[PDB]
């Protein structure tokens, strides 16, 4: 699992 | 019975951001259970346990040479990586038998005003999942971005101000830019500031307080210069 910020 | 590993993600924030608080829409990409499966691997009540391997696609063979060795043997007859299932077409299509798929969901993490660096915000059960595992958590950890004017100490703000020898000896105005767009003028009386180690303390001018409210102080430090 990995993430990133929207906008 | 097998907890899934957590996903730790730190979120940066400027001191001014942790000042008014912030909200961030985060995109989580993780392994999820096959939807047209519900994790089953096949049709409701189709998949069958591996007889040749009462669990995983594992079998143990014991060959000899000098000494006797227990050589773990994989592919269990009609299994391996999946000690079960079988039946040509009772399997997904949306998961082809791998029981899991990708999912992109959005989480909105609210960084509340006054949140310290290293602070944790736990999202229960949102971590990756696999058939058998209790998915772990998605843990965000607030990371305090470096600042070009302030240093944080608990709930206060430490500010090193460069003042002229003249200002310090005769007294006078002086101004700085608070984490809150507001500009702050500070007045000091003659001599007040020249002592070694001197620190000026200004009431509630230094950061929001997590449990309660109000704010900490703005501790000022002085660097005195005189040309020529
Ligand atoms: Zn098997
Ligand atoms: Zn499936």
């Amino acid at each position: 699992g990995w993430l990133y910020e929207i906008s | 019975p097998q907890r899934g590993k957590d996903i730790k993600h730190e979120i940066s924030a400027s001191l001014e951001e942790l000042y008014k608080g912030r909200t961030a829409k985060l995109a989580l990409n993780k392994q999820i259970l096959c939807k047209e499966c519900e994790g089953r691997g096949g049709k409701k009540g189709a998949v069958k346990k591996c007889t040749s391997c009462n669990g995983q696609g594992i079998k143990f063979v014991t060959r000899q040479m000098g000494p006797m060795i227990q050589r773990f043997q994989t592919e269990c007859d009609v299994c391996h990586g999946t000690g079960d299932i079988i039946d040509p077409k009772d399997r997904c299509k949306s998961c082809n038998g791998k029981k899991v798929e990708n999912e992109r969901k959005i989480l909105e993490v609210h960084v509340e005003p006054g949140m310290k660096d290293g602070q944790r915000i736990v999202f229960k059960g949102e971590a990756d999942q696999a058939p058998d595992v209790i998915p772990g958590d998605v843990v965000f950890i607030v990371s305090e971005r470096p600042h070009k004017s302030f240093k944080r100490d608990g709930d206060d703000l430490v500010y090193e101000a460069e003042i002229d020898l003249l200002t310090a000896i005769a007294g006078g105005e002086f101004a700085l830019e608070h984490v809150s767009g507001d500009w702050l003028k500070v007045g000091i009386v003659p001599g007040e500031v020249i002592a070694p180690g001197m620190r000026k303390v200004i009431e509630g001018k230094g950061m929001p307080i997590p449990k309660y409210g109000g704010y900490g102080n703005l501790i000022i430090k002085f660097t005195i210069k005189d040309p020529e």
